[PDB]
């Protein structure tokens, strides 16, 4: 601690392909303990990969329909799927099970994931709701209003005090969890097709369909860095904190590639080639330089890509 | 998938 390390760029590089989906992956995510990436399709299955050398661990299927999202419990023990069947799953990891099926929702269940405590999870839907889920019964226990067409995203903040939904009637909303009362609602309105808090907790990360992503202070309502360069008027494409060591932003593209960028500087340090088909999810390991890349149909397949930065 | 298109 002499010195500061400051890289100017990473140096990602392609070192495994995950084949195996028979149909469009559509999400990729990380354990939070590392170990595993889960992967969501439009072939109706989940798969696990071992998240440092790629090795396929294990197929989990039961949904009736195509899967839109996954998500992980803080001890990386549950999954929870979002499914075009209008359901939720709750997935026991190690047993490869469905433990509970969450129903309520009247259309697409786009987007999902869980609270920090684990105890609830969240969701959101074509049919323009976003619903709160008690994962130890499975019951719905709140239904928000929470938008006018279908709801791209939605995140817990570090406590799980926060919602945040993304919708395509182009609005942000923040919502009291305890109450299911909205806090906030940021606002031209092209559709939002992704939003996630920051790693500290203190902005949202918002994507909208005009090839666009924006770091927010939301408690501020201010706009603090913008990032473009990439193509995104399709589809809903996952955008990450890289945090493990520079400091970027990372994103699918619909040109086939990922993006990376300086979170301050707002610069494209790096561009990652080899997909065949749009980069509709990216994720980023929780300890090591590590990003998981997956595509569409032309493509079906995930790449993990290492840095040393 | 929804998501895929």
């Amino acid at each position: 601690t002499q010195s500061k390390p400051t890289p100017v760029k990473p140096n990602y590089a392609l070192k495994f392909t995950l084949a195996g989906h028979t149909k469009a992956v559509s999400s990729v995510k990380f354990s939070p303990n590392g170990e595993w990436l889960a992967s969501s399709s439009a072939d109706k299955l989940i798969k696990i990969w071992g998240a440092y050398d790629g090795k396929f661990e294990k197929t989990i299927s039961g949904h009736k329909l195509g899967i839109s999202d996954v998500a992980w419990s803080s001890d990386s023990n549950l999954l929870v799927s979002a499914s075009d069947d209008k359901t939720l799953k709750i997935w026991d990891v190690s047993s490869g099970k469905c433990l509970k099926t969450l129903k309520g929702h009247s259309n697409y269940v786009f987007c999902c994931n869980f609270n920090p405590q684990s105890n609830l999870i969240v969701s959101g839907s074509f049919d323009e709701s976003v619903r709160i889920w008690d994962v130890k019964t499975g019951k719905c226990l709140k239904t928000l209003p929470a938008h006018s067409d279908p709801v791209s995203a939605v995140h817990f903040n570090r406590d799980g005090s926060l919602i945040v939904s993304s919708s395509y009637d182009g609005l942000c909303r923040i919502w009291d969890t305890a109450s299911g009362q909205c806090l906030k609602t940021l606002i031209d309105n092209p559709p939002v097709s992704f939003v996630k808090f920051s790693p500290n907790g203190k902005y949202i990360l918002a994507a909208t369909l005009d090839n666009t992503l924006k770091l927010w202070d939301y408690s501020k309502g201010k706009c603090l860095k913008t990032y473009t360069g990439h193509k995104n008027e399709k589809y809903c494409i996952f955008a990450n904190f890289s945090v493990t060591g520079g400091k970027w932003i990372v994103s699918g593209s619909e040109d086939n590639l990922v993006y990376i960028w300086n979170l301050q500087t707002k610069e494209i340090v790096q561009k990652l080639q080899g997909h065949t088909d749009v980069v509709i999810s990216t994720a980023c390991h929780p300890t090591e330089n590590i990003i998981a890349s997956a595509a569409l149909e032309n493509d079906k397949t995930i790449k993990l890509w290492k840095s040393d930065c | 998938x929804x998501r895929a298109x």
